[PDB]
């Protein structure tokens, strides 16, 4: 048994958007459940409804916004979200309230909601290599810099991620409608310049994958 | 407290009873770790106990059977069998709140049955667990040379489950259960269970579910009772079905319903939000016997409830109440000190009393089988008493043949002649008024002084408040005479909201002007007519329909009739004031006697007002004792 | 709307002890479950109908509790333990979630190690100059940085954004980036990332010039 959920969205504010969530590992009839999770908001339980009923409980803080429907023979559930607001920003997840006093054990991957007018925009990745004097050594700290991108988010890895330890990647901030990120990757100190680094950018909402190589500081 | 006289045993007794355990055709005698949700019945002569057998563990959701236990000898001794068996599939397959209806000689058990659900029932998000399981009982009575030998013959178990609707008015079903102890058979023959149900928001209610046919099929009434009422016990009293719920957190609702439960009224005027659950009404509620009677040729109700002091599902100190749906008298506890036992059932049979009860120690149930020899006692004296006063007053010949008689229909209280050094007692047994600088005079008492007065407990009843009617109507009736002009305007009579006596509902006063100051809720005060001191006067408060009257030798004053309860909210009377405010706290001093204080559930008519009046120098309990 | 009230809000816990984290209801219900949360993950389900374990989840998950007031422990706690806590009634309508109880796990002192970076010439090329510096792997979690250009303090243009606690390590990281013009920050010789943490008694420096 599994809930697959529908993909990212981005919406300007007082649009619609339907969510799906169907399930693989078909069971029969039973309550599939939806959960806003915002930043600075834990979980927050919007509603109910029943595959194969068509019951439903709403929380009334949702009453205007949310309209649930499910198409019971294809076993899927959808939430729709109407007059949208940066306030319905968030990460939307649907799980399966066990009959067995309502516990949601299968949930769903989660659908990321966008509401906002700002343009979307590619970023520039920028290489951050040491400084030009001693490189000291017993190992060598190298960076990646992806500034002014919108929206959320951008995926980076080092080597294409043959490179698995030794990175710090951060979260992105946010600064005047477009989002700045950094990623550090520290390599043992013979390993550079010797050999290629590089980090892999991809922004999928500008449908974007730039590649820069960490190159040593020339002359200046 | 268990009364003098009185006795018990320990008849189910936890981790110690066995009983017969049957499982895959193999019956085994296997010890129960509790014993819960009693049911005392008398079939045709044979006392039957039923409960919940939980063999493991305590806990609602565990491995429970329903063990029924039966005597030939009033409970001297007693064969054990179980009644209705769960499906056995798993550690917490259960057999749930048995719910007993006897008619003729057959025992019909009415059970909630789950299969593997580890969580509470109301929690569940839908049916798949649960069937409704009706199981008969048949009663037959043998006797070999001089000894009488009984069996009980159980059918096997049948699902009600097709008898449940979709849908009941604006919502959707979910499971539903018996209200667990006893429920009846109506006048009409119809078997009645009140139930409890719950819808898919989760809410829990009661409703009527009942058979025309034997228990062939079943139909449940339209109407309901409020949200988060459940075990529901009923009774059938004046042609009316007496619905009496748990309500957790809350007071107990009580309904009545004429209609097999189509209609649902809450019993505002008598019984409904008598009964807390807990000190300050603050705790779960529980399980409670609630019988119709004839106890010496009177119809009466008892009810039970755990006063709850320890608070939490505890549920100390047992205690047993009797009313004649006017008056509510407390029999008293009938737990043994401070030992835990909740739910509990009295029986009524041959004119001997019993009663099947739990006690719970951390955890582990008992059921005791207690012989109420002292409580029957008191029930017998206290029914003594009203049935002489309200002969009395009935016997009384009224003035110009005799005219109609004095009214004891609604009659809940009476203060007279009888009074003790701090208190005015209640002919009727039930609610004393307490009193200050009251000196004893013939069928009342001569007040003096600041903070002098009788006071009449109303919401200062506290946990259980018997004069809670007298929010949506009473009548109150008392002679007075005034013996000193006042330096202001002094009270007499009065229904109070606040425990000062400042703000009242509906109340009586007089001045320095010799006149009457009639006080209607908070409307400003008009003072009409004229009174001489020394002279004896009629006095009638009336509240119904949130309008109030005052009547002064039997007519009412000008402006009387006006509204009392502004809003739709309802009052919550702190007290009656009588004779001043007893509160050291107001500055009047009321210098008057009053006699012959009559409390009543209604408005009285013109007429019983009129009577009442006429019949002042005789009502009085002064020869009589 | 039982509220659910998960205290205190921050709760630290020492590698291989236990710990417990409450939820204390408005009012009365049946049974409590509790989730884990970190984020980018989906919530996980730990303990179903008050005490039960679900399934997957190690032993070291308990649950108690009763009516109004309900404990979720951990036997013993591992580095990936650091999560956040959610639990959870659906006993009445509306269903309710805690206000949830965030676990750091205590460790030993951990110093930070700063890596300075300025300007790539690309960013240079357009406008901009953003000079980053990273403080990796050290704790507690407390730390502040301070930038010098030329020993002066500057302010405004900063930037800072840390990670969540390691699932590893328990150690925290934080980058910061002082952003500014091409000519603002060609008119200045000397960057420095100093910050003040617990393991260093004068603040832990470090520094370039562009004298190179
Ligand atoms: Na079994």
């Amino acid at each position: 048994v599994k809930l697959q959920q529908s993909g990212v969205e981005l919406v300007r504010p007082g649009t619609s958007v339907k969510m799906s969530c169907k399930a693989v590992g078909y069971f029969t009839y039973d309550w599939i459940g939806w959960v806003k999770q915002r930043p600075g908001h834990g979980l927050e339980w919007i509603g109910d409804i029943y595959l194969g009923g068509g019951y439903i409980n709403y929380n009334e803080k949702f009453k205007g916004k949310v309209i649930l429907t499910a198409d019971t023979s294809s076993s899927t559930a959808y939430m729709q979200l109407s007059s949208l607001t940066s306030e319905d920003s968030a990460i939307y997840y649907c799980a399966r309230g066990h009959y067995d006093g309502s516990y949601f054990d299968y949930w769903g991957q989660g659908t990321t909601l966008t509401v906002s007018s700002a343009k979307t925009t590619a970023p520039s990745v920028y290489p951050l290599a040491p400084v030009c004097g001693d490189t000291s050594g017993s190992s060598v700290t190298l960076g990646c810099l992806v500034k002014g991108y919108f929206p959320e988010p951008v995926t980076l890895t080092w080597n294409s991620g043959s490179l698995s330890s030794g990175v710090h990647t951060f979260p992105a901030v946010l600064q005047s409608d477009l989002y700045t990120l950094s990623s550090s990757v520290t390599v043992t100190s013979s390993t550079w310049p010797s050999q290629s680094i590089t980090c892999n950018v991809a922004h999928p909402a500008s449908s974007t994958k730039v590649d820069k190589k960490i190159e040593p500081r020339g002359p200046t | 407290s268990l009364a003098p006289g009185s006795s018990r045993v320990e008849l189910f007794k936890r981790q110690s009873s066995k009983v017969p355990f049957e499982k895959d055709g193999k019956v085994t005698e296997r010890v129960v770790h509790s014993f819960r949700l009693p049911a005392l019945v008398n079939v045709d002569g044979v006392m039957v106990a039923i409960a919940d057998a939980r063999y493991e563990t305590s806990f609602d959701n565990s491995l429970i059977d329903t063990v029924a236990k039966y005597s030939v000898d009033d409970g001297e001794t007693w064969e054990t069998q179980i009644a209705i068996k769960n499906s056995r599939a798993s550690s917490v397959s259960r057999v749930v709140d048995p719910t007993v209806i006897v008619k003729g000689n057959k025992l019909y058990v009415l059970v909630g049955s789950y299969n593997s659900s580890r969580s509470y029932w109301t929690s569940h998000g839908d049916a798949r667990d649960w069937d409704i399981l009706l199981a008969v009982g048949e009663v037959t009575k043998s006797t070999a040379g001089g000894k009488i030998t009984a069996s009980i013959k159980w059918g096997s178990p049948v699902s009600l489950k097709e008898f449940f609707p979709a849908e009941m008015e604006g919502m959707h079903t979910n499971q539903f259960l018996g209200g667990a102890g006893v429920a009846i058979v109506a006048s009409n023959g119809n078997l009645v269970y009140p139930v409890q149900v719950t819808n898919k928001k989760k809410q829990v209610f009661s409703k009527i579910f009942y058979s025309e046919d034997e228990g062939k099929t079943w139909k449940f009434g339209k109407g309901r009772s409020a949200f988060g009422c459940s075990e529901p016990v009923a009774l059938e009293w004046e042609g009316k079905l007496i619905i009496n719920t748990r309500v957790d957190y809350r007071r107990r609702l009580v309904y009545e319903s004429s209609d097999m439960g189509n209609t649902w009224l809450e019993a505002v005027g008598t019984l409904s939000r008598v009964w807390g659950p807990s000190p300050k009404s603050n705790q779960p509620g529980s399980q409670s016997s609630f019988t119709a009677v004839t106890i010496e040729g009177m119809r009466v109700m008892l009810f039970t409830h755990p006063l709850n002091f320890k608070g939490r599902w505890l549920r100390d100190r047992l205690n047993l109440w009797l009313t004649d749906n006017q008056r509510i008298y407390n029999v008293g506890q009938v737990s043994i000190g401070d030992e835990n036992s909740a739910y509990s059932s009295v029986l009524y049979k041959d004119d001997k009393l019993y009663c099947l009860h739990e006690i719970n120690s951390n955890e582990v149930y008992s059921l005791v089988f207690a012989r109420l020899v002292g409580e029957l006692r008191i029930i017998k004296s206290v029914l003594q008493s009203w049935k002489n006063w309200d002969s009395h007053l009935s016997s009384i010949c009224t003035p110009a043949g005799c005219g109609p008689a004095v009214t004891t229909v609604g009659l809940v209280g009476f203060l007279s002649h009888s009074a003790t050094k701090t208190e005015w007692e209640d002919a009727y047994r039930c609610v004393n008024a307490s009193t200050a600088n009251a000196e004893r005079v013939p069928n009342g008492l001569k007040f003096a002084g600041v903070g002098g007065g009788a006071l009449w407990p109303v919401s200062q009843q506290g946990q259980n408040q018997r004069y809670h009617f007298a929010n949506h109507a009473f009548t109150l009736v008392a002679s007075v005479t005034i013996h000193e002009v006042p330096k202001g305007a002094s009270p007499l009579l009065g229904a109070s909201l606040d425990s000062s006596g400042g703000k009242k509902l509906l109340g009586l006063s007089y001045d320095k002007r010799h006149q009457w100051q009639p006080i209607y809720g908070s409307t400003p005060v008009t003072p009409t007519g004229s009174w001489e001191m020394g002279k004896r006067y009629h006095v009638v408060l009336t509240m119904a329909n949130k309008i109030g009257s005052v009547y002064i030798d039997g007519e009412p004053l000008e402006g009387s009739g006006q509204t009392v309860v502004p809003d739709e909210r309802t009052p919550d009377i702190s007290h009656f004031y009588v004779g001043g405010y007893k509160r050291s706290g107001m500055p009047t001093d009321s210098r008057v006697t009053v006699n012959n204080v009559l409390l009543y559930n209604r408005q009285l008519n013109a007429e019983e007002i009129r009577t009442l009046f006429l019949s002042q120098d005789l009502i009085g309990t002064e020869a009589h004792m | 709307d039982v509220l659910m009230t998960q205290t205190p809000t921050i709760m630290s816990a020492s590698i291989g002890e236990e710990i417990t984290l409450t939820c204390s209801a408005s009012s009365s219900v049946s049974h409590m479950h509790w989730y884990q949360h970190k984020s980018g993950t989906s919530p996980k389900l730990l303990i179903y109908i008050t005490s039960y374990l679900a399934s997957g989840v190690p032993s070291r998950f308990s649950g108690s509790g009763s009516g109004t007031f309900y404990s979720l422990t951990i036997s013993s706690v591992e580095a990936e333990d650091a999560a956040d806590y959610y639990c959870h009634q659906w006993s009445t309508f509306p269903s309710t979630f805690g206000s949830g109880t965030k676990l750091e796990i205590k460790r030993a002192d951990a110093a930070p190690t700063v890596s300075i970076f300025p300007p790539s010439s690309e960013q240079l090329t357009s406008g901009g100059a953003s000079v980053v510096c990273f403080l990796n792997n050290f704790y507690p979690k407390d730390i502040n940085v301070k930038w010098k250009i030329d020993g002066s303090e500057r302010q405004n243009g900063v930037l800072n954004s840390w990670t969540d606690q390691d699932s590893k390590d328990s150690t925290y990281s934080m980058s910061s980036t002082l952003t500014l013009t091409k000519d603002e920050y060609e008119r200045h010789n000397s960057y420095t990332c100093e910050a003040t943490h617990k393991t260093s008694t004068s603040p832990i420096v470090k520094s370039f010039n562009r004298n190179e």
